[PDB]
């Protein structure tokens, strides 16, 4: 699982 | 959340349910929250890093569920969003804390109720002993490969983690500071995930109910080694007070 579905990359412009 | 059980309202009074409106109409979930007092709600600055306008946010206190309403549900504008001035991250989110100040369309903060109620901040420098039983909880992922939140609140009770054990290599090193906090379960197989960021981690601190953390970040969800990383209220306090009379 990738960055984007971690805590931490909630409502960000890269996801 | 991975795992744990399904909840509702009355059992965490606090939590706050944070969504954004985007350019279009459509409304979709951000993070969770806690309510610290009645035009206060509490949060992880990362949740709202890349789009820090106040205009576009919704939050409801006293919400069980996800895209239907609770009966006694408050809905609220976002009247003044702060975001922490020290903010940094690289996999490690430091400072990860914001204070949304909610007013409703009639000028109204929260009423407290039986769904809605506040909760207590920490003493400074305060916090239980590692292997402590703490409750968290959120409307965030149960899988880690899940592509949908999950419409009922929900979850869990991990342990605290010595700062000794987390800053391990094979934890997380040098990424988690004095200033978080690391908290798991024993067998890995219970966790906060994706969408439960911003919520409450709550101890039992010498009888009453605290806000120890915030749900910050963590690598993958109910992962082996990997526990979940909080940011730790009690080193905020100053930070706490002076900016909630903005």
């Amino acid at each position: 699982d990738g960055a984007c579905s971690w805590r931490g990359l909630e409502n960000h412009a890269m996801c | 959340i991975i795992g744990g059980e399904f909840t509702t309202i009355e059992n965490q009074p606090w939590f706050a349910a944070i969504y954004r409106r985007h350019r279009g109409g459509s409304v979709t979930y951000v993070c969770g929250g806690s309510l610290i007092s009645p035009c206060w709600v509490i949060s992880a600055t990362h949740c709202f890093i890349d789009y820090p306008k106040k205009e576009d946010y919704i939050v409801y206190l006293g919400r069980s569920r996800l895209n239907s309403n609770t009966q006694g549900e408050m809905k609220f504008e976002v009247e003044n969003l702060i975001l922490h001035k020290d903010y940094s991250a690289t996999l490690a989110h430091h400072n990860d804390i914001a204070l949304l100040k909610i007013r409703s369309k009639e000028g109204r903060c929260a009423q407290p109720s039986r769904t809605i109620q506040t909760i207590a901040l920490p003493s400074m420098y305060n916090d239980p002993q590692f292997g402590t039983s703490c409750e968290i909880t959120g409307f965030g992922k149960e899988q880690s490969t899940d592509y949908l939140y999950p419409e009922q609140l929900k979850m869990t009770v991990v342990k605290l983690i010595s700062h000794r054990e987390c800053q391990q290599p094979h934890y997380y090193g040098s990424e988690v500071t004095t200033k978080m906090l690391c908290a798991a379960d024993p067998q890995w197989k219970t966790d906060s995930c994706q969408g439960d960021s911003g919520g409450p981690l709550v101890c039992s601190l010498q009888g009453r109910m605290t806000l120890t953390g915030i749900v910050s970040w963590g690598r993958g969800c109910a992962l082996k080694d990997k526990p979940g990383v909080y940011t730790r209220v009690s080193h905020f306090l100053p930070w706490i007070r002076s900016h909630t009379k903005e």
